[PDB]
């Protein structure tokens, strides 16, 4: 018998019912457990919780929790993207009012694991 | 006694379980707003829910809104019904999601129905203070989405330190499963717990976990997560043995 999966270390999240489940690892292929993501991350299901599965090739999804960035209101810019949600890795062309721009000569902002880089502001 | 759990302060002559700590029901920096019967309160990770006011061996229902503070502004992430099942030494919470935040716009809510078990708490029976003998049978309730009519039967053999049981009468046929024989084990704090697999028509269809509660291991409370053709569904579990 094989039990390849050990307690899943979930970045930006965790398992539900840790205390009850932790003593039963390692686990066999096919087992799964409900998990949550921290504030601002979501599961591939669009919820902030889902289930993670033990496979031959490890825990799946491989990346259980991804960052979601809210695009902020732009004081002196065009607000087509105000209130929009963007996923980690997403890049944006900030459209600034005439006479205004991103600081220090930037042109785009990216949703990073820790949030917008750099901060979308206009001036 | 809903509006009352929300506003009344712990009264000490209240039937237990008296107090439930919201840990899995609310994340580090989010707010959970509960409402019912002309009352309303906000929690609070680590915050205490006054269950003393609620009826035993039944499901208490509240309206809920989950929020986060983004730039001095609260944004709704999820809403629906918050369910609470209360026993004497244990209690659990559940969420019936009716709405979640839109995937593309924070400020838009979308219809989505989901059910999950939140907190499982109470007066944990110490592993090291279990009886060494006997077979305690437990009877109680199993509840899933839209169905708090399920019946739970569970049996613990304290000599063999194993447990095994059954779920019946839930409207959803795929939820009426066997809780296979499983080993009692010590917690990280040495609380008696149980985790095993779930069987439906002899096939492995998920897992289940139970805490043991009460000075005399009077009770059991936990959850099952079952694979259906639609597919994975949660079942709240709460049973107690009969006293004298």
């Amino acid at each position: 018998t094989l039990k390849p999966c050990d307690y899943p270390d979930i970045k930006h999240g965790g398992l539900y019912h840790e205390n009850m489940r932790r003593p039963y690892f390692p686990v066999a292929v096919g087992k799964y457990y409900s998990y949550y993501c921290d504030e601002h991350f979501e599961t591939p299901s669009g919820s902030y919780w889902d289930h993670i599965h033990c496979t031959q090739d490890g825990w799946s999804p491989a990346v259980p929790c991804l960052r979601k960035c809210y695009f902020p209101y732009l004081e002196n810019g065009y607000n087509q993207n105000h209130g929009r949600k963007f996923v980690q890795g997403k890049s944006i062309d900030v459209a600034c009012h005439p006479g205004y721009a991103l600081p220090k000569a930037q042109t785009t902002v990216t949703c990073m694991e820790n949030g917008w880089s750099p901060t979308p502001r206009c001036i | 006694g809903l509006a009352d759990a929300l506003t009344a302060p712990l009264d000490h002559k209240d039937k237990g379980l008296q107090s439930l700590t919201l840990d899995q029901s609310v994340r580090k920096n989010e707010k959970l707003k509960l409402a019912a019967q002309g009352a309303e309160k906000t929690y609070g990770n680590g915050d205490s829910l006054n269950t003393g006011k609620l009826k035993n061996d039944k499901v208490s229902r509240f309206d809920f809104i989950r929020q986060i503070e983004v730039d001095g502004q609260l944004i709704t992430l999820e809403s629906g019904e918050f369910q609470v099942y209360k026993q004497s030494h244990s209690a659990l919470t559940a969420f019936q999601t009716e709405q979640i935040q839109d995937s593309e716009h924070s400020g838009k809510m979308v219809a989505k129905r989901q059910f999950r078990i939140g907190d499982i708490a109470g007066e944990h029976t110490s592993f090291d203070k279990l009886p060494e003998g006997g077979r305690a049978t437990y009877r109680g309730t199993a509840f899933g989405s839209d169905d708090a009519g399920g019946k739970l039967t569970y049996t613990i053999d304290f000599a063999a330190k194993q447990g095994n049981g059954k779920i019946e009468h839930l409207k959803s046929p795929e939820l009426n499963v066997d809780l296979a024989a499983a080993d009692i084990k010590p917690d990280g704090k040495r609380h008696a717990v149980i985790s095993g697999s779930v069987l439906y028509n002899q096939a492995e269809k998920g897992s289940y976990s139970l805490g043991i509660f009460g000075g005399k291991a009077q009770e059991v409370a936990g959850s099952a997560e079952v694979k259906t053709v639609n597919g994975i569904r949660h079942i709240g579990l709460a049973a107690k043995q009969e006293l004298e």
